[PDB]
Formats: structure tokens, C-alpha cells, sequence
């Protein structure tokens, strides 16, 4: 899997491939990692064990109902969760979200963690690649935000076996 | 002998701004408890209350609206947070006794049109206690005769409005045989910035009403600016977003914040007016509080 | 001096559609409070009750068969929630001391010919709580004397009829005791299309027959057209075939979603008739609600 | 094990071989794989350990039982579960299921996921083998649904040495 | 018919040294029952009460001012530990049964003007029971009838100040519906060395007043030297901060310490004057006590 997104000139994209790997076989090309919540107004996009990931998203989602969607809020009250005093399952997992004000890649383990300044964040195996990729791009070449994820992932896809072609592109207008 | 569906949410609609469906739905429900009781022998005793389910935000009104139908309806008011029993009859019965009890002890009321107003039911939902008081409720809203130390009392024809926000809840989660008892299900919104202007000054008792009224007893004359009003409410909306949403409570809050200084030093101020304007609102109100800084726990 | 199996049924017959089995069932078990009773000396305190097991689903009238064979048998009715009890006697002995209470005080009556209805049975089985409850039972239904402020009260002749879907439990899985003193086992069946439409007319105070005696407080004179009625039922029965199967109570909402416009205005409509036809419920009632995507869980 | 099921012109198949395999060693040749739910209108075949298979099998059954025989939403139901913040036994096994409606395989790690479109699924050591075969016919050959799932079963057998030839192929008029 | 804002506070001014916030917070809301109430048919019922935050450390005056406000407003007062109920209603609408019985009887004052007092409300915050009270607590706050044998008492105009210390815990941790219901937040200060010594003497029935006038009985005349003062005060901050820092009621301790001997052996000193000064008060309390050795836990 590999899930990257890159922000700029207003724009926040959030997008990543489908491929779902069972052991060294493949499950289904084709599977949305990228999704929208809170009305459909902040982008998120899991990585790690389907079940793992999916636990770490849906309780992701339950904080920002809870918070006036405010994210930033929302992540850290999730984290604390893993900080009080009783171990919680600790989901094996990771989560790239992100809305018109900032973007946050969440552990399962129990942090939440920012971007350096070009505002790249890639999870997931096939990451760090499509990370360099845009890495680059965004510092040589005004391609749209909504450009260079959609180039990375694929530039990623053609090196991690586990990353393939079938990308969801998510983006936040 | 009572109002119309229409005139009772013109009741409402004074003390309460926005919430139609609310204001609405409310008012059907009131003018049936005439409409039966107007019919005959057997269908008196019959039909049932179409109770409701209301869906809405922190003070937004899903209270006042309950509180005041019942005002409009003299009729026997209780509140109950569903959660209060998440831990002689049993402690539920109580919602009836209670009533009876507020109610001064005259059956032929509470029973023929008491109001019962169940708060944050959104709350015992979906661990196995919760999902108990669900089934507590039943016998009280499907038809229950309960004792009391007035005598018997059934709550057969009593009106029920359930409220919550639902936000990660759904009302589909209730158990069937409660989303079966509350039909009608009507959606309160929250409150806006030019909302909270409207309940600053348009209700009766309005807050700007209020402190006006007290202040007018120490012999002091103030006089809300309407770019003063925008002002607190915009004041409002703010901070209700920017750190926790209380719904309309907020009002208090600013108003408060606000009024500080005159409250306390009107008693020396007899014979003077006072102009509340922007300038002024802008200067009570300092701009945003503490560091705020949620940074410390992120990497 | 009472009905026959045969006009019991028919008795039920009228405000109940469908469920013959149960409705007869019931039918037996209350003739023969009228044949002992009849009998002799030891005999009349000798025979006891053949109590019933009902199995059914929601809203199929599990209940109503139960509550209003009571009515037509002017006999002591209590329901309890089998759950009531999952964690002066202890809280159990009360369905008594509670029927009684109901009862007014007369145990001449409680005693001799009061009926108790077991809801949710199926659902204290197959988790030491819920196995315990049943062994609760055992006296008040294998013959129990109990002490109530109005004197002692024996569950000798008291009849007990049980409810349940018993979707994941069958009854096979109640203790042994039990099953052996719900010797009678009915199974009501889950209703259909062409049936809302019959309970949507047919028995006495049917839905219509109730909106339609409303409206007419208003001076209002509405009429359901059958097309309409079979499309009111085509309705309920799909939703909750749909979302969440509640049974017939789905009728008080279809019903409840269609009437509000004229529920509300009809006030100001004296002297005017009204057509409910398919035109007009196809138009009260949308067609789908929510995304209702359930795949935002899936892979 | 191998359980493989395909759906095509209103028809159904789900089927897998039966052995049971302690080890290196053959328990029984003979076992029941694919059975039938909800008065028989559903279909089901596990996968895995026996005893984590019907134990899973069996709570996919309940749910069932409490939801109309829904079968999609019965399934994130279950999975719910798993989700929820007590993480359950998690089963090590497999569920193909399905109806008139859709196909669906459940893990009982904790989560329900659907097929490509080939409306192909199989689970199971030998899944993969009657997979490709499936995968194979149905895109090449008017083969019944009834038809494709016998030969693929077969293929595998010939091939994973813990599924044997002893078929059991349950259908959906 | 009462003080005013400015009035009010001098009554505290003088038994109470600094926490000026506080003082004024509580003079304002005491004001206010004494302008409402001078209003007309519907505001009088209308305008609620302003309810108070306290924030500051122990022995600080937090409750001093609460109690010694409603003394100089002969009202209804009691104090309930917010805890308290961490695990006929239930135990916690006996807040107001209690503060009923205090009250004698009278529900036309206890109503009317009674105070509560919520210490450690910063306690049961964030662990599933703690966060039950603050439910618990809101009928009590946002308006609630509660039976009592006496009669029925509503807590609609009753005034609440709570307080807490709040170092691990911001009152932004308590439910919204709560925050909204305790507008008006005061912040009192810790207390300093120059702080004790004004404590120390200028209050009515200060330390010093007292220890005087009690040795005044055996026959015996104290005179505390402003230089002791100082020390006795220097003292105190001394071990709190050294210790655990217990707020003022320190002084009780080292004032105690210090007139050990006198205490004792002053009732065969008849016709005899003390003077403590420095020299005394500097024998009286040794140094430092116990090696407090906290090494022996440490690497
Ligand atoms: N829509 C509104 N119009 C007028 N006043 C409102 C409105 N919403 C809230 N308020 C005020 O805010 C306070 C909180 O009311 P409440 O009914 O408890 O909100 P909720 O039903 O969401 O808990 C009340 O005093 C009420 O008058
Ligand atoms: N078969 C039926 N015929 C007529 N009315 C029915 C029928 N089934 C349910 N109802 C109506 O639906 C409502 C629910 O009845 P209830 O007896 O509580 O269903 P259940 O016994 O399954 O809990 C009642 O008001 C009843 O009149
Ligand atoms: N600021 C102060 N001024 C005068 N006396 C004080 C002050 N603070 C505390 N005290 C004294 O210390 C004792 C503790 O008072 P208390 O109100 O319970 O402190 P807190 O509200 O923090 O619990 C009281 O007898 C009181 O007179
Ligand atoms: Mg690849
Ligand atoms: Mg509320
Ligand atoms: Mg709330
Ligand atoms: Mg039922
Ligand atoms: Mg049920
Ligand atoms: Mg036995
Ligand atoms: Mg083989
Ligand atoms: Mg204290």
C-alpha cells in the first residue's frame, strides 16, 4: 500500500492505490484506502492490516463527530486514548488525514505527527517512494497538488509489489 | 377550548427562534390531546400519543420548546436524563412517581395530558446497561400502570419527546420496539451567528432584555446598540466553535463577560444612561484567551 | 356464563388479523377457567393452568391477543419484561404483588382467573443471571404463595403466557422445569403486505378508522381510498423488510409520516372533504432515505 | 482446504473440497465445507482451523438470525464486533458466503470484503489454484456457475496437497 | 434592604485578606437576588442566577467567602464534597433535602436564596462514575423540582459556586452543559508570607486575637510583636512550600506549636503578661524536623 498526499496553493490532495495483500498473493486490486468524513469535508487514508487500519479510521471518525470536526483537536484526543493509563489494543496500522486547515498522519500506537514544511506525507510500503517523488516534483515543478500525488503513487506502484495501479485520488475543493 | 397547531407554534415562536419543524411537530402532538378525548367511547381511550424524537445540537432549544408546549399546556412537566438510571418499583418507575409528585397528586391529570421529556436518549445506545433502560422505558412509553403514593397512575395517554444529538449514534439504533414508539422524529438545527442576534433581543425576557430590566433597578437606563448585538453574537458563534460548542448557553457567557463592570458599579451610577455600543462590546471582550497551545502533545 | 372457544376467538377476531393459532390457544386456556370451577370438591383446586409459549416475531400481536383476551375476560392483566430481573420477598414476587395492586386489591380475583404475560422470555437463556431469573419464575408459575399489602396471594390458578422469537434460542433451550409448565407452545407468524392492509382497516379503531374520527374534530371528513390503503401497506411492509423490521407498529409511522400536512392545517379546513389517494401517499412518502451506504465498513 | 464459489445468470456456486488434514496426516477424506443458512437461503464455506472455522461460521449465524438474513449488513455487523475496542478471540479462519443477493468472504480478524467483478471467490490453501482456474473459464467459456466451481475444485486438489477430490457443491436455485 | 457590590465586598474585606476577584465575583451575583425579585411579573421568574467557578488552591479562601457571604445574607447555605458521590431519588437531589433541613423548613427562603457550595468539583472530571455527577448534578443547577419532607423545592433560583483547584484538570474538562452553567469563573490567588501576616492579625477573631483573648481567661495577658508576626508568618509559607503546602490552615499548625507551652502552664501565671517576640517565637519551632531523607528511593 502507499498513501501520499501533498498540499498547496489551496489545494489538499490525499490519495493512494488499492491493492490488498494477503501473504505474497493478491486479494483485490481495486479497494478505496482514501475516504471522506464528516459530511464529506476532511480526507482520510489508512495504511497497514485491513482490519487494524480500518479500526484505527472508524475510531478517527467517532472524536471529529464529537469535535466540531475540528481536526487537529480531534487526532490529539485519539492519541491521549493510547497515553492514559490502559494499553488499548494498539492497532497495527496508520492514517493520513487531512481538511482545508492542516494534515496529520496518526499512529495506532498513539501519536500524532506533522509534516516538515512541503507539506508531504506518505505512509503505508510503498510511502517513502512516492514520497521522494513528490519530494521532488513539488520543489521542481509548479504541478497542481492534485497532479503530483496522482505521479507519485504511480512512480511508487512500479517499485512496491505490494502497490498497484488502481488509484483513488481524493482531493478537498 | 385550547389553540390551533398554528397558534400554539405562534406560542412558541416568541419565546424560541428558528427550530420550525420542531416548534411544528410539537404542535400537532398538542392539539390531538384535544382532538381524542373530543371522540367517543371507545376511540377516547384507543388512539395514543404520537410521541416525538427530537435530533439537535446543544442549546439549541430541543428543551425550551418541551418546557414551554408544556407552559402553554398547564400540563404536568418532567425531565430525565435517560442515562440517570444507566446504574416501589424499580429506579424508572420514578419518571411517573416524580411527575405525580410535581404534579401535586392529581391523576386525572397527570394521566390525561402529562408531558415526559427524556434527555440525551441519543446516550443509552450502542454496554449492557445502557441497553437495559431502553427496556426500562418501554413499559412507561407502550402502555404501563404504575403505583404511586397518590394511587395508580398509567402512562397510556402521556406525551414523550426524547432528545439527542445522535452524532455517532443514529436513532436506528434505539431498540425496534422504541423506534416503534417514537414515530414522529423532528430535526432541530444549530444555532448561527445571526441566529443568536434574533434570541439576543427578539424573545420575551430576552438577555439584552434582562440585564436591561436589572439594571433599571439600581436607576440605570442601558440601551443595546443593534451593531453592539451583532457584536456579542458574533462573539458567541466564535468561541462556541473555536473551543466548545455549548449551543445558545453561550449567550450567558458573553453577556456575562460583558456586563461585568456595569453590574458591579451601577449601584453608583443612579440617574446615568449607558450606551452599550461596539467600541464598548469589543473592549469587555478580550480577544481569545490562554496560549491555547495543543502542540505539546504532537510530534 | 362466558363465551365458547369458538366466540372467544371471534371476539379476538375482530380488533386482531391473522394469528389463528394463538388466538385460539388462548381461546382454550380460557374456556377451562369456566369448566373447572365448574367441577367438584377436589377437582376444581386439583386441575392447573396449561399456560402458553408464544413465539413470534415484533409487532405480529404476540401481545394484543394476550391484553385483550384479559379485556374480554375482565381479568387481572399484568406484562413484565422476563430482562426486568436480570440483576417483601425480592424483585420477582412483585409481578404479583404488582397484579394485585392493579388488581385493586381483590385476591377473590387475582388468585382465581388474573392473567401474567412474560415478555422477552426467550431472552434470559443461552450468562448466570439470565439462567436464574427462570428458576425466579418456577414458583410463580409451578404454584407459589406470596405476601402483598393486601394479603397472601397464591400463583395456583394465575395463567402465564410467555412471549418470544426465539430466533437464536429455541425453547427447548428454558430449563426443564419451565418447559414443562409452558406445556402449550403457539407460534404467531410474521405479517405481510395483504395483512397491514386488513389491519389497516379491518379491526375496530383501525388506524384510518382513528386519523379519519380525528380529523373529523376539525370538521374535516377524510377518506381512504383502497388503492391508497394497499399502498400505505406496500409501504410499511417494505421498510421493514429494508432497514428494521418493528413488526406492525411500522403502520403508526407510514401512518404518522403521510397524515402530518393534513394533521397539522386541517384546523383551518372546516367544511372541506378530503381524498387520500395513491396520488397523494405516494407523495408523503418520499421513496428512500439517507446514502444509507453501509460499504464505507467494507473492503 | 479449498472453497471456491462463482456467480453468474442468476446462479451461485459455492463449493470446496473435504478434508481435513491434522498436520501432515489426513483426518477425514470426507467433510462438509459449504452448508446452508437462514431456513437455507444463504450460503456458507469455511476455511482454516476447524475449530476456529465453525466457531466462526457459527457467529455469522447468529447475526443472521437477528437481521432479516440481510446478509451484507449481518457481515459488517459481525465485523463490528472485532472493531469495537475489546479485541474478541480473532479466529484464525475464512467464510465465503452468499445469496441472491451478493458474494462475500469474512476473515475473522475482522473484516468483510468483495470480489473483483468476476464475482470469483476462494479462500483456503488451495484457493488461489481454483481461483485462477475460475478466474480462467468464466472469462473463457459459457461454463455454468455450477460447472466452472466442479473443475476448479478439482484443478486445485490435483495440486494443494491438503484438498482432496471428496466435493460438495451448494448451490441457489 | 442589602449591601451593595461595593458594600458587600468591605463585609468580606474584613475577614478575609486579598482574593479580590472572588470577593467582587460573589458580591455582584449576591446583589443581583436583591435586583430580580424587585422586578416585575414575568422577569422576576424569568432571570436565573450567574453560578460561580472558584479556581485556586488550598486554604486560599475559596469557601471562606461562599460561607461568610451567605452569613452576611442569612442564607441557606451547605457544602458538599463533589466526590461525594462518585459511587427518596438518589444520593445527590439530597443536596437540596439536606440544605432544606439546615434551612429548618422554610422552602419559601430556600429557594427563594440558598447557596451551595460544590468543593472538589475539578475532582470529577478526567473514571466512568466521576463523570456521572456532573449529570447528575445538572438538574440541580439547570433548573429542577425535588421532593423533600418538608414540601417540594425547586433549584431554580438557587445560587452555586463550586471550586477546585483544577492543576491537572481546565474547567474546560466539564460537560458543555455544565460549563455553560457556571458563566462566571474567579480565579483566587495562593498565599504569601506578607499575605499570613495581614491573616495573622487583621480579620475579626484573627489567630493572634484569638490565642489573646483565650489566655485573657486563665488571667493571663499576650502580646504578639509585630517582628514575631512576621515570623510566625515566614514560618508557615515556610513548610507549605518546603512540605505539603496545605494553604492557611498552616497557620493553625505553627501557631499551635508555638503557644504549646503557654497554653499549658498559663493557668498558674494569673497577673502575669507575655510578651513573644522574635527570640520566642524562633524557640518555639525548631528548624526542620525528621532527616526527610527522600534519597533512599533514588539511583
Ligand atoms: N433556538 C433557541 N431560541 C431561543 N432560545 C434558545 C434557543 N436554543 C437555546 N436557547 C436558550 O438556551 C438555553 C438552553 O436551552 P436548551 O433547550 O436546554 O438547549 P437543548 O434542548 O439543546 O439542551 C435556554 O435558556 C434557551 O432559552
Ligand atoms: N396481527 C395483528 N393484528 C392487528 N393488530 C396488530 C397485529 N400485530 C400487531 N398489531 C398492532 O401492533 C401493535 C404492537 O402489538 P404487539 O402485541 O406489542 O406485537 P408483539 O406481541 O410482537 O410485541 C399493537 O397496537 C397491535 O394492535
Ligand atoms: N485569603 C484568606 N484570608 C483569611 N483567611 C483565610 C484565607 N484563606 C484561607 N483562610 C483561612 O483558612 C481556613 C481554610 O479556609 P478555606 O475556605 O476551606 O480554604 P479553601 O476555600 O481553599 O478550601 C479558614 O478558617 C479561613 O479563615
Ligand atoms: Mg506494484
Ligand atoms: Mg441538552
Ligand atoms: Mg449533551
Ligand atoms: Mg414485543
Ligand atoms: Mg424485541
Ligand atoms: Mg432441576
Ligand atoms: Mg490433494
Ligand atoms: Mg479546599
Amino acid at each position: 500500500t502507499t498513501i501520499v498526499s501533498v498540499r498547496r496553493n489551496g489545494q489538499v490532495v490525499v490519495g493512494g492505490d488499492g491493492q490488498v495483500s494477503l501473504g505474497n498473493t493478491v486479494m483485490k486490486g481495486n479497494a478505496r484506502k482514501v475516504r471522506r468524513l464528516y459530511n464529506g469535508k476532511v480526507l482520510a487514508g489508512f495504511a497497514g492490516g485491513t482490519a487494524d487500519a480500518f479500526t484505527l479510521f472508524e475510531l478517527f471518525e467517532r472524536k471529529l463527530e464529537m469535535h466540531q470536526g475540528h481536526l487537529l483537536k480531534s487526532a490529539v484526543e485519539l492519541a491521549k486514548d493510547w497515553r492514559t493509563d490502559r494499553a488499548l489494543r494498539k492497532l497495527e496500522a496508520m492514517l493520513i488525514v487531512a481538511d482545508e486547515k492542516e494534515s496529520l498522519i496518526i499512529t495506532g500506537i498513539g501519536d500524532v505527527v506533522q509534516p516538515e514544511e512541503d507539506q508531504i506525507l506518505a505512509i503505508g510500503s510503498g510511502g517513502n517512494y512516492a514520497l521522494s517523488a513528490a519530494r521532488a516534483l513539488v520543489e521542481n515543478t509548479e504541478l497542481s497538488a492534485h497532479e503530483i500525488v496522482e505521479k507519485s503513487l504511480r512512480i511508487a506502484g512500479d517499485i512496491c509489489v505490494f502497490t498497484n495501479t488502481n488509484f483513488t485520488i481524493e482531493e478537498l475543493p | 377550548s385550547e389553540m390551533t397547531p398554528r397558534e400554539i407554534v405562534s406560542e412558541l415562536d416568541q419565546h424560541i427562534i428558528g427550530q420550525a419543524d420542531a416548534k411544528r411537530a410539537v404542535a400537532i402532538a398538542l392539539r390531538n390531546r384535544w382532538r381524542r378525548m373530543q371522540l367517543q367511547e371507545p376511540l377516547r381511550h384507543e388512539v395514543t400519543p404520537k410521541n416525538i424524537l427530537m435530533i439537535g445540537p446543544t442549546g439549541v432549544g430541543k428543551t425550551e420548546i418541551a418546557r414551554r408546549l408544556a407552559k402553554l399546556a398547564n400540563a404536568p412537566f418532567i425531565k430525565v436524563e435517560a442515562t440517570k438510571f444507566t446504574e416501589v418499583g424499580k429506579e424508572v418507575d420514578s419518571i411517573i412517581r416524580d411527575l405525580t409528585d410535581s404534579a401535586g397528586g392529581a391523576i386525572d391529570a397527570v394521566e390525561q395530558n402529562g408531558i415526559v421529556f427524556i434527555d440525551e436518549i441519543d446516550k443509552i445506545c450502542k454496554d449492557v446497561s445502557r441497553e437495559g433502560v431502553q427496556r426500562d422505558l418501554l413499559p412507561l412509553v407502550e402502555g404501563s400502570t404504575v403505583s404511586t403514593k397518590h394511587g395508580m397512575v398509567k402512562t397510556d395517554h402521556i406525551l414523550f419527546i426524547a432528545s439527542g444529538a445522535f452524532q455517532v449514534a443514529r436513532p436506528s439504533d434505539l431498540i425496534p420496539e422504541l423506534q416503534g414508539r417514537l414515530p414522529i422524529r423532528v430535526e432541530l438545527t444549530a444555532l448561527s451567528a445571526a441566529d443568536f442576534e434574533r434570541i439576543l433581543t427578539e424573545p420575551h425576557a430576552s438577555l439584552t432584555e434582562q440585564y436591561k430590566a436589572l439594571m433599571a433597578t439600581e436607576g440605570v437606563n442601558i440601551a443595546f446598540t443593534t451593531d453592539a448585538v451583532k457584536k456579542i453574537a458574533e462573539a458567541a458563534f466564535r468561541v462556541n466553535e473555536k473551543t466548545e460548542n455549548i449551543g445558545a448557553r453561550r449567550l450567558h457567557t458573553v453577556m456575562e463577560r460583558l456586563m461585568d463592570k456595569i453590574s458591579f458599579s451601577a449601584s453608583d451610577m443612579n440617574g446615568q444612561t449607558v450606551n452599550i455600543d461596539a467600541a464598548y462590546v469589543a473592549d469587555a471582550l478580550g480577544e481569545v484567551v490562554e496560549n491555547e497551545d495543543l502542540s505539546r502533545f504532537i510530534l
